[PDB]
């Protein structure tokens, strides 16, 4: 028989009445109640917030890389569109599109006078909708190319070989398919070196976050045994524990994790799992220090509030919330005065040197 | 496009829905009903009506339903819900008006509820609704559900002929479901299956998919006493859909009644495996065991019957079978433990055993059981009656007389005890005044019961007068022709000096049963000769 | 009538209870409802906010003024606290800050998702205390700016003389007495000139504005007839208007107003009235556009809320909100005499000289 | 001679300038006072033997034995066994060679390389060891070669805001204090910050101390 907030609701009703009466622009009750919901969710805590239909669709497309379009990453500067990269497995490459190509009209809409966000919005469209592009090559007469909009997946993970025996793997962002992406990347890196991998470096610099399951899957892919992360909340359904399976494609190769100031909850989960397990050596600047797991609860009219349900903990037990993880080797951005990424990037060079020294002192 | 909330309206709705989420639905319903009455908007009214229906407050349900109907007359659902609630409230012609509004917007209608509540309705209000439905028919002759309602009204009145003929006239009505089921019910009322079977088969042809028509046909066939057709129909029904459990139970009952023990046993075994309505399943298994003569299965099935209405008859049948098949010790101990399980059932089962032993014509066990029952529960009148019967068997009238006297004192208005005491006392005692006054009091308390007039005729013959005895025996025959009444008639004929009349009177009952026990006993008592 | 929106109310109640159920920490519904009120008042109108009963109490009697400030007027736009104008003669003015700069981060706390009232209150602090805040200027990357806050008093009106018959009358900020000081300065300049001025360039730029009554006073001090400004709003009492009596201390002097990109409501209103009455001409960057009227009204339980009851309108009907003011002629800003230090002042004085010479009066 | 500057809570830097007489006392006292400064626990003792031409052989052998327990340190008909006595306390060791360690420091570095106790990081020496390999002939090839260089950090115009900054954040799970986004100047430019070689040595030592075990 817990009492209800009668006086509080009376104040709320009085506020709504006075707002509808005294506000300048006539406001229908729909907007006011929507604003009240957004207020509850926003003012409860920083990250939690209401989601609109379009924003919910945006989040769903972000978590699941599959998005409607053609699959070309571009940047608009000086009024002309620069083709940064035509992504693989898309008609863009099959359409003869090349870097730096000057797209003049998207579906007949001129590309000049448009902002970057406006250009991206115009380029994007409903999946399966045919798109005609008028392109001017070297300032010549424009030519028309017809393509079909489809689902394009964005490769979250990028892998390469720095020096013979040393491989580099960067995680742009955590996505649903990131686990299989990491597994296959590790497999292909291992087979590339014909079986032996001297040293591995992982990069999580400026990783805003992602779905928790993918982070746990990556941590499992870089751990033979142990518990990855347990989340606690006042609701039983949220109380959970995720632990690593015996399978480990890494095959016990030295690992170095880079955590920058932009690495957030999802990436910090992998960082903590690989650190507290004594499987990898963190290095860089302090992390974003964000501790929370958020659930999106479906609602009518496909606008679903996302709420922070529980706080996760590192396997040891310490909570990184509001304090984060202090890297073991705090090497900051700097310039050293006496196609290889290490030379340009200082932190990557330091990590490569550390791995080289560790492998050499192992003599293997 | 969308209306606006007054401050108090918003406050009320918010608090109501919060309370509803906290499950304090009383506040929710009160606030919602008040706001529905005030604003009268379709949304608030409909939500309030749904909450009331979920809770089930008839007054609030009806108020919200009618308010919702008024708020949005266009909506069909509101009109039908208001009509149903109003019918639930005893006001029926207004519900018929709302149903007319429903019919204006073509859609589903529920007139069977109207007809059933009219059956519940009082005869004067029933006639009012009858005239209202006649007015509707004048307005709406096309509809068939109003025809069903008027036919039900007539059936409640007792003259379904007119409505049945009117329904049969319309081919569409003959082609529907509820009219056909009602026609079957009316035919059963007038008891002419020769027309129920053909029309029911025609309906089965019209739409065999439905189950009600086929079930009605099966019931009519069962009434017809035909078994092959009923069994074929039941098998076809099961093959079409074995899902229904009631269909399976009716199938098993008909199979047992059709002398098909194997298939009935299969159905009972699968029902027991499902363990639904298991008591009757085991009862029928014991029945088919009896039909198979196997005593072990017959007794064990009835022992396995769980407590219920069918258990006590099953227990009595098990006791009878056990006594027939010997094994007195095991049957007695099983019955004794089952009785000690529950005293209320213990008294009934002890009485059953004592009566069975008395019928079987043995002394020691019957006296043991009856005396045990009396000692444990001496105040029960059934035990007193059993002791009186045992005393009559013992050839001593004292115990029976005292027990029946105490029973008569216990119930001043009873008549069965008085008639039994008078008949037994006149059978044994030489004096007839006591039995005469006992039977006179019995007749004053209850003269309709046939045993009362039977004992009256017996005592009147004992007195020696002919006219009164003969008239009372005639009255007993009028109530029910009983062999004891004819026995007293033959006794009167004997006492009047004519042996041929009594000879023929007892010859008729000998023809009724060649080896009747009571007739032989009375013959040896009266005629006194081996050859009557 | 129209149906009620009960579906949405059901949705709101469901969301409230679900949030109570599935949060990280146990949150009583009182806090949730208060947050709902704050959001319903903030999301729709950035300037408006919910002032609790203690907020109203402290607003009735504000602080004694021992705590100074940065002298920066900010307008919350697109979720970013935007500096509508740094008041002249202040560390904000002395340091490099220009109108239109976004103070994304102040004292290390991001301001996105934070209402302007708490941002400005945090900006207020003890006299002579250091403070650092980020700035995203014209799309440039953030750069920390450290400066010392202290109590600032700025003379409302500062007058000067450029060339024979021409004088320049800068209005730092509209104060309660600004009308009297403006009239006094105009009289001083008229007496010094020995005759009717040849044109009094009025420099209303980088002016966060102040009490509207002062703006009306100045407008009338220049204007002999017409209605300076009228406010319109939904509530019946919202309708308001002002008018100018024939009293003309300006002595029918020619006028040329300047409007930079940091002109706020009051300055917007006076400049718009003067232009729309054809009594002057404008030249400079378009005004910011702020024209709302935030007013505090109580509801119950000894508390009140601040909401935009009404918005202004210049006499010719132009909406001073969402459009700013477009000067009839435009110019971009780009010891040294005042007429040469800034390009806009030079252009204004030269154009006024040409106009006066051509007219011949 | 001995200069003991503690870099981090677990890592301490020891430098030998000149091998004067009885430097064993100075070095052992430095080790003891360091242990006390670190409560008796070390993670790795970078012994920077750079720009140190050397000194008496006996003092160099004394230092070696102070850092070693077994094996024959140096033999030219002369040997030098190793008694267990060692204030090293089994600390991971990273000796540095700048190409200016001529005679004695070179001998110490070579002996520690050969006996596997330590690791040689700096450049090859300018200039015998327990193994057959000589010292003055081939110099001393370091296991990991790191060319000397300088490193400079650049100023951060804006500071990434931690969750302590966002108003109304969530307190950490265990209830401990939340680290704010403050700014406090370092006591001074530590050697780790200036010279690339020593930063590399400290980083490698930290990596070993972490990954090697719990």
């Amino acid at each position: 028989s817990a009492p209800l907030p009668l006086d509080e609701l009376r104040t709320f009703a009085e506020v709504l009445d006075r707002v509808k009466a005294a506000y300048v622009e006539p406001v229908d009750d729909k907007t006011l109640l929507e604003n009240a919901i957004k207020g509850m969710l926003s003012n409860l805590d920083p990250h939690s917030a209401y989601l609109g239909p379009e924003d919910f669709a945006e989040l769903q497309e972000s978590t699941s890389g599959e998005f409607g379009g053609l699959g070309i990453e571009v940047g608009s500067e000086d009024g002309f569109i620069k083709v940064v990269s035509p992504i693989d497995d898309t008609p863009a490459a099959r359409a003869g599109i090349q870097p730096g190509d000057l797209i003049v009209q998207i579906d007949g809409k001129p590309t000049k006078g448009q902002s970057m966000t406006e250009a991206v919005d115009s380029m994007r469209g409903k999946a399966g909708s045919p798109i005609t592009l008028t392109i001017v090559r070297d300032g010549g007469r424009p030519f028309d190319v017809e393509l079909k909009r489809a689902i394009i997946k964005v490769k979250s993970v990028k892998s390469q070989v720095l020096e013979p025996g040393y491989a580099y793997l960067r995680i742009t962002q955590f996505q649903v398919n990131t686990g299989e992406e990491v597994v296959k990347a590790l497999n292909q890196l291992r087979k590339d070196n014909k079986g032996r991998l001297k040293g591995l470096v992982l990069d999580l610099r400026n990783n805003p976050g992602g779905v928790l399951q993918s982070a746990v899957e990556v941590a499992d892919a870089f751990l033979t045994k142990g518990l990855i992360v347990y989340t606690k909340g006042r609701i039983a359904n949220s109380e959970l524990r995720f632990s690593a399976d015996p399978a480990d494609p890494s095959d016990k190769v030295p690992l170095v994790v880079l955590i920058n100031g932009g690495s957030a909850a999802a990436a910090e989960i992998v960082a903590g799992a690989l650190q507290d397990q004594k499987r990898a050596i963190l290095m860089g600047t302090d992390s974003f220090g964000k501790g929370s797991v958020q659930t999106v609860l479906p609602l009518n009219n496909d606008r679903a509030l996302k709420l922070t349900t529980a706080l996760y903990y590192t396997p040891n037990g310490r909570s990184i919330q509001a304090q984060g993880i202090v890297p073991d080797i705090e090497v900051g951005r700097a310039k050293v005065t006496q196609e290889r990424p290490q030379d340009s990037d200082y932190q990557l060079s330091q990590a490569l040197s550390l791995l080289k020294g560790l492998s050499v002192t192992r003599g293997n | 496009k969308y209306g606006s909330f007054s401050e108090d309206s918003l406050y009320s709705l918010l608090v109501a829905e919060l309370a509803g989420q906290r499950n304090r639905f009383d506040i929710a319903l009160s606030n919602y009903v008040v706001q529905a009455q005030k604003t009268r908007d379709p949304g608030v009214s409909e939500r309030a009506f749904r909450i009331a229906e979920y809770l089930g407050a008839d007054q609030e349900a009806l108020d919200t339903s009618l308010l919702w109907a008024r708020s949005a007359p266009d909506n069909l659902d509101a009109q039908r819900a208001a009509a149903i609630q109003l019918a639930r409230a005893g006001r029926y012609e207004e519900s018929m008006v709302y149903m007319e509004k429903v019919l204006n917007g073509q859609g589903d209608t529920h007139f069977d509820f109207l007809a059933l509540s009219a059956a519940e309705t009082d005869p004067d209000t029933r006639a009012g609704l009858l005239q209202s439905f006649d007015h509707l028919l004048k307005k709406y002759p096309n509809n068939g559900q109003l025809l069903f309602g008027k036919a039900l009204l007539l059936q409640q009145d007792g003259r379904p002929d007119e409505a049945l003929t009117l329904l049969e006239d319309n081919s569409a009505s003959r082609h529907e479901v509820a009219p056909l089921l009602l026609r079957s019910r009316l035919l059963q009322s007038m008891k002419r299956s020769d027309e129920a079977l053909p029309l029911l088969k025609a309906g089965i042809k019209e739409h065999p998919d439905d189950k009600r028509v086929r079930l009605a046909y099966a019931r009519l066939l069962v009434e017809q006493n035909r078994l092959d057709d009923a069994k074929a129909e039941f098998a076809g029904l099961v093959q079409q859909f074995p899902d229904d459990d009631d269909l399976r139970f009716s199938l098993a009952l008909v199979c047992l009644e059709a002398q098909a023990w194997d298939e009935a046993r299969i159905y009972l075994e699968e029902l027991v495996e499902r363990d639904s309505h298991v008591d009757a399943a085991h009862f029928n298994l014991g029945r088919l065991a009896e039909e198979q003569k196997d005593t072990a299965r017959a007794l064990d099935e009835y022992a396995q019957v769980g407590p219920g209405n069918d258990f006590l008859p099953a227990q009595l049948r098990q006791t009878d079978v056990l006594l027939k098949a010997g094994r007195v010790d095991e049957a007695a101990q099983r019955l004794d433990k089952a009785r000690s399980e529950q005293p209320d059932y213990a008294i009934q089962l002890y009485l059953i055993e004592a009566e069975a032993l008395s019928n079987n014509d043995q002394q020691e066990k019957a006296w043991q059981a009856i005396q045990e029952g009396l000692k444990q529960y001496p105040e029960d009148l059934n035990l007193l009656y059993t002791r009186s019967m045992l005393a009559e068997k013992r050839n001593d009238l004292a115990q029976m007389e005292k027990d029946l006297r105490f029973v008569i004192a216990r119930e001043p208005d009873n008549a069965m005890a008085l008639n039994a005491l008078g008949y037994t006392l006149a059978d044994r005692t030489t004096r007839y005044g006591e039995a005469r006054e006992l039977i006179l009091k019995a007749h004053k308390l209850n003269p309709d019961d046939p045993a009362i007039l039977d004992s009256m005729g017996w005592i009147n013959y004992r007195q020696g007068k002919l006219a009164d005895a003969e008239r009372y025996l005639r009255q007993a025959l009028q109530r029910y022709p009983d062999h004891e009444v004819a026995a007293h008639l033959g006794e009167v004929l004997w006492a009047q000096g004519r042996q041929g009349d009594a000879r023929a009177i007892w010859r008729e009952y000998l023809d009724k049963q060649p080896d009747s026990d009571v007739l032989r006993r009375t013959i040896k008592r009266l005629t006194g000769a081996e050859t009557p």
